[PDB]
């Protein structure tokens, strides 16, 4: 229902993260240290093929409350990697800090970035089935305070149209491929089954999280804070929604 | 027959029968040899390098034929003028012709002294393809017409085809065709020839424009009894889910149920003549919208019949969406737009898409909350719909036709088509008036005193020159409309000029000053 | 007999024969004066000054219409049920409009006071436009229709139309259209008129459902004589490449050959009637499919005819695919779900492709090995089509007609159309009923006892009231099935209910509990 | 009658006329009971609960039908290379269909010995579904036609049928049919059967391809009269926007204005015969372009008819866009190319697209500058056309035929179609030939001697043979080409072999070295 730095003050009385409902206290939960030495090589794993990532349209953006999402639409399927049979996104939202220090989402090797980027891939057809693997998200690090890439500005200029919660807008004309990592450095990640990182987890995502993560001036890093609040009166920001980290258990993270 | 006497009587005048007008048209024509007496085959190697999508291969015939596939070769400025201003619709019953008066010369350029003299026992081969036998080349709007001033003379084009082709290289399935393999008039100057051909059942072209809109015909005073949805959260925050719906009225025409839609569409890149507002760069062809076949593209040139521009938006014109025409002593390569005519379709706004437009928006996912998983939240996304196909219930115009533009043209003899129109405007025919094909003999001239297998080469230098007529019968279609303001016609302008619209100067020469389409009047959807 | 008999008997009944069915029907109508018998010009200026999207010119006359283009006003609900449960077919043939027992009143409402006489004079003008020289707005699916309920006095709907506009402003192309300048026919009390008309040549509609898939049409024991590529790259996985084909069975329906596909279709986004799973935002327009016009976008009401949702997917419905009707006594302006019935098309989920659903997948690029070329390689890639046109080989259905539907619609008079059925439901005609205008002849007070010069203003206050009657012809297309099992019929529910359906409350109103379709009976394809 | 006396003669040869040719066959067939003389309900659970894709639900009949449904039936290969070789067009007029020499069998089997021996008063039922009440399964390629060798003996397949189906549960709409509810006739060793069809009215078939290209229809010598675009910028540096116009002649044809348009699209992935350079991935479903109705989604067989391949590249071939047959001996399963015939379509590239190549590109944007909001400047950007609905100004041919395919097909009974030509090849028709249903009546066997309510259960084990005979009249369509050289023949190889083509081996195995289309003569466009 609310993330810990919401639980702050006396008033507001929601659940936590350590009181969450729903099935978010197992043991795969999403959030977890990387740990590039125990992880063992799959030479399965291969970059995925991005098909309709390249297309500049129209996107719906709007403030979720927890975070700011990213209505991805549709044609924007992918093929690759050790997906059951492809994966076709629709959604894409985003956790951040107030610096990048107190991190964002998951960790490598202890080491957290300022900003962590969920881009969510639904499976295609599949069935009527509660088996898992039904979401593969792809998690991009973002970390940087020096040069302004052009592929997140249309996203700031957009971020100040959805200041209060529960707001729609639209963002102007961009391709999921200026926001992403140039093609030649997407080839490590790690693959590890997590359920989800919002409250009532579902163990159904495989989370294939990139390392070499995106940079983005600093600047807009510090509007993704400025302009955004958590109540419906601009007093709280929406700085920390962040869940805390979970055990890893016996599940084994294979990298690429 | 005979020398001494014609065999035609200058026949130009026109006669408006109520619901008809006859057109005729009388007009002087010399004809040379042409490639010697020989076939040649040619081919984009023969021109040259071409392109890939400027490759071929066919046939330049040593025959010329005649055409008038133009509605200026039968309508004069005044006739047209009227005939627009005062029917909602037109089209061609029939055609007779005639040739005559012909009369063929021998030159001499006796060591630079060229001397013409009648060779009074010498022919020109007439005949048409009347079993349309031969490639149809009427309809690619090539120059080579009457021209639209009587007085002036004409010098007749020559034949020539394509067939199929391997880059410059020929296959089997090419085909060769040798006009004297076909039955043929041979004329003496006392001779002529003459033709009569019916123009097979072809819809009245529309000569109007419609006074009302596609998206406009509901009545602005009374509400519909069908409801819309206005509203899909309860508005203030969290949970707002809901739905709410409205009647559809006069308040929000946008909204209201409707029986028909717009004519489809593929998109053309938009132009300004402003060459400011434009963008520094060579997008002609990159920018230009084409189709593909057999590994070659071509053009979109003329394209679906669509608006040419939003209303104000008359500086733009779609990339190739238009028809352009030259005025008159206008180059034949890069010339600036003050030396073109480019027409326009706003006419049709009222029922087609404008071409340099999306047809509209169509859904592209289903929008959803977190109600299964926390995913699932995806917004409403629609997309642009950039080229649009036939769809049932779809209504349009066809593109308009001009006093200088084309007449008619064969449809292509396959199993299947589509709302046959001319793309390019006009009346398409299964059976088109037939093709007229004209060269002259060749004479042997000298031959050698001992035998020679070899063909003959040496052959007399010739030409030939008289006299075409054609006459088209035009039905006509009446208006009975009951609009009390008036109606918009073409006029011509008193303001004092320097010369009459379309007439000579001091030089002699003609000029067609703009182009004149033929939708003036109006009428209701 | 003047002043003192009959102009007419009530009739108001349904004969039903073999292969036809007259229905007849009579109403009593009011008259009011409308726009104080003047003409006036109307705008979004003048009335709203809304966006672009709703602009509009047009103007208001002090005329009013009768409008019987609804199937209720002639169809009773048990009509209906005989009507919808034992013919394949439908269609209507021919119509027999009248009226009569013409009264004229004035209206005193003196110093207070207000009492009503009789003006045994005064006159009602009436008169078809049997030439369609008017705007026609018969196909707007307006509200003006005679009440299904015999027993309801209704009030005749003032005539109003559209013409071409900028913004609010008119065009020298819009027309201005004066009601007066049609010849007409004046009625005392004692008067009567009446007129026939001949319905065109329409196709039966469909009142079938079919039970077959497209999909589903081959003989589900035997085997295709023909081969489908089954595999491609023998597992494995290092550069390992093969065609395995196999033949298409009873086993793999999904890869047979077929000979037709479904029909076109026009994306539209999905809406849920349990408000929990749709999303916390608003949509309605924002994600609706539409189209455009001049500059001007309109919404896909009713587009193309497309199955409403995925079998057992009811609580969905297309944003604007589908008619919504209001219940009795709901209001105009955001009314919640439970106050309207929306329709659905789920009978044609045989052959039209479902309305929330993309139509199919297409290949997008060539896959290779990379060894082709160099180093590139490419993987298969399909993309979705959203909206797809008319392909030969496509088969679909058209809209189903609803008891309170509209019945038909006048096909735009263009150059060109695509299977004109308008897609609100109903048949197309190029000349439907001719629209009935009617009116109150003003009657001028006192004038003045010195020349003025202008016109009239002071008038008596009047009003008409009358009966009018209309039957209509219809065919009718049975059906000679030989399925062996029963089929689903239309049938009331004999459940206690407080009231019973389709009949009038304690206070005497009268009501349609639900829509009522007419494809309840079954064929193969 | 009975035995003793011949039912009919033999019958199998053909007769060719100026311009039709009657062709006739006659065949021995073999008939079992079936389903033990039942009728049984089938579903993909039935067969095992296959995917959703592939769920059915119906029935099975104990009834059996004959099958003719494609071109070897009727014409001997020798009689293939008249009709294609000499005609451009042909279609089938009129039909007679006998059946004769009964003769059923007992077949006691006996522990070891199946002993069989006649039952001289046993009967056959058939009956012809003239009225199509009966779901039509003809029209699906199904196996079981009259064997190509008119020495072969064949088995009459049995009739099976599908309805509407949700996963493996049937609707209230689905349709049970009982054979017995029809009148049929009752044949014993004595009786024939006879009926005669008249075809519908349809077109010829094209058997001919095209010596012209859509794209190159202009004399190549003549220039027009018409401008495009040439130049946007006078060159480099900055700001130096232009509009420069040429003549588009015979050097530009690319850019030369047309008046008609090729055929729609629906593209197909493409793939290579050479497994080396197709993909290391299993592409066959996953990228095989296809279309969904209500949920399920449905291979794009044939498809629209489009080119298979550009001009070369025949070791392409769209995924599921062609034709496949198996040859002699060939299995069902997973079998190698070199075990299949795979037809092409090269000879339509003159009018339809590239099957594997988009249909064209289109325009996605305004092309804009640095005008006010300088950062803007656009530039001019297209878009790829992957699937390209029927546009006014299109042409194309429809699919080949071959003596190995089908030859008509029953367009479905539906409010709407378009230029239903069966997808697959050959005549679409609303009223085919009638489906001839054949069964062996059954025979109960010894009952009890008390009375017992159960039906019967217990039958004598019987199986029916005997002669069938089809004769067909085509009409022709001769040709007049002009064309000089000679044309392409389809033609057998001199080459010595081990075998003839089209003939049988050592063991009397019968073949089809080949597919064998039609379009071999040619014809302008
Ligand atoms: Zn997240």
């Amino acid at each position: 229902w609310c993330y810990e730095i919401q639980t702050k003050d006396p008033r507001s009385s929601c659940l936590g993260p350590e009181k969450w409902p729903g099935a978010c206290k197992e043991n795969q939960q999403s959030p977890i240290n990387i740990v590039t030495a125990r992880t063992k090589v799959n030479p399965r794993l291969t970059p995925f093929i991005l098909v309709g990532y390249d297309q500049k349209q129209q996107w719906p953006i709007k403030n979720n409350q927890h975070t700011v999402e990213m209505t991805l639409g549709g044609g924007a399927c992918i093929i690759g990697g050790d997906l059951p049979a492809r994966y076709e996104a629709v959604q894409l939202h985003l956790h951040w800090s107030n610096g990048n220090d107190n991190g964002s989402e998951h960790s490598i090797d202890g080491r957290h970035f300022a900003m962590e980027m969920h881009i969510v891939h639904k499976k295609l057809t599949s069935s009527k089935e509660d088996s898992k693997d039904k979401f593969a998200v792809l998690a991009f690090m973002i970390e940087v305070g020096d040069k302004v890439n052009k592929g997140f500005q249309p996203l700031v200029e957009a971020l100040p149209s959805i200041s209060k919660p529960h707001s729609t807008s639209t963002v102007r004309e961009s391709s999921l491929q200026d926001m992403l990592p140039p093609s030649t450095k997407m080839y490590t990640y790690f693959r590890y089954n997590g359920s989800l990182t919002t409250p009532n987890c579902d163990e159904t995502v495989i989370w294939t999280v990139y390392k070499q993560p995106i940079k983005i001036h600093k600047n807009q890093f510090l509007e993704f804070s400025k302009n955004l609040y958590y109540d419906e009166d601009q007093k709280l920001n929406m700085k920390d929604n962040v869940r805390p980290l979970q055990p890893l258990g016996k599940r084994q993270v294979f990298k690429s | 027959d005979g020398v001494g006497s014609s065999s035609g009587n200058w026949h130009c005048d026109s006669q408006w029968l109520g619901d008809r007008v006859i057109t005729t048209s009388t007009r002087t024509w010399a004809l040379p040899t042409y490639n010697n007496h020989l076939y040649k085959q040619i081919s984009n190697s023969t021109s040259g390098g071409s392109s890939n999508d400027n490759a071929y291969f066919g046939y330049s015939t040593p025959w010329g034929y005649f055409d008038f596939n133009r509605f200026h070769c039968h309508f004069s400025p005044r006739d047209w003028q009227r005939l627009i201003n005062n029917n909602w619709g037109f089209r061609p019953k029939r055609l007779n012709f005639k040739l005559f008066n012909i009369q063929v010369k021998e030159v001499t350029d006796n060591n630079g002294v060229k001397t013409i003299a009648n060779n009074l026992t010498s022919t020109v081969q007439v005949f048409t393809d009347s079993d349309y036998q031969l490639p149809y080349v009427l309809g690619s709007a090539h120059e080579g017409c009457l021209p639209p001033f009587p007085a002036d003379v004409f010098m007749i084009p020559q034949y020539g085809y394509l067939t199929l082709n391997d880059g410059s290289q020929a296959v089997g399935r090419s085909s060769f065709y040798c006009l004297e393999y076909f039955p043929s008039q041979m004329l003496r100057t006392g001779n002529n020839f003459q033709f009569s051909y019916e123009f097979e059942n072809v819809p009245f072209h529309s000569s109007y424009a419609h006074s009302q809109s596609l998206d406009r015909l509901m009545n602005p005073l009374i509400d519909q009894y069908l409801y819309y949805l206005s509203k899909t959260i309860n508005g203030s925050g969290q949970n707002q889910q809901t739905l709410k719906f409205s009647v559809a009225g006069p308040s929000n025409m946008a909204v209201q149920g409707r029986n028909y839609i717009p004519g489809p569409s593929y998109r053309q890149q938009r132009v300004s003549t402003t060459v400011t507002q434009n963008n520094n760069s060579e997008f002609a062809w990159p920018g230009a919208s084409s189709w593909a076949l057999n590994g070659r593209n071509s053009l979109m040139n003329p394209g679906p019949a669509m608006a040419s521009h939003k209303e104000g938006e008359d500086r733009f014109f779609p990339l190739s969406g238009s028809l352009i025409f030259g005025k008159q002593g206008t180059g034949r390569d890069n010339v600036d737009a003050d030396k073109v005519m480019i027409t326009n379709e706003e006419e049709i706004k009222t029922t087609n898409p404008v071409a340099t437009e999306s047809y509209g928006q169509v859904a592209t996912n289903h929008q959803s909350a977190q109600w299964p998983t926390s995913y699932d939240a995806a917004q409403a996304q629609t997309g642009w719909v950039q080229n649009q196909g036939i769809l049932p219930g779809m209504v349009w115009q066809d593109r308009d036709v001009y006093l200088q533009g084309p007449i008619w043209a064969k449809i292509p003899h396959t199993d299947g088509n589509f709302h046959p129109s001319p793309l390019m405007g006009g009346f398409g025919m299964k059976h088109p008036p037939p093709q007229i094909l004209i060269k002259n003999t060749p004479v042997p001239a000298d031959p050698p005193t001992a035998f020679n297998k070899d063909k003959l080469n040496s052959f007399i230098t010739q030409y030939s020159t008289g006299q075409v007529s054609v006459e088209i019968e035009w039905e006509l279609q009446k208006e009975n409309s009951k609009r009390w303001n008036p109606e918009i016609q073409y006029t011509s302008n008193y303001y004092k000029s320097n010369n009459v619209e379309f007439a000579v100067n001091t030089e002699g020469v003609y000029s067609e000053p703009r182009p004149i389409g033929t939708r003036y009047l109006t009428r209701n959807l």
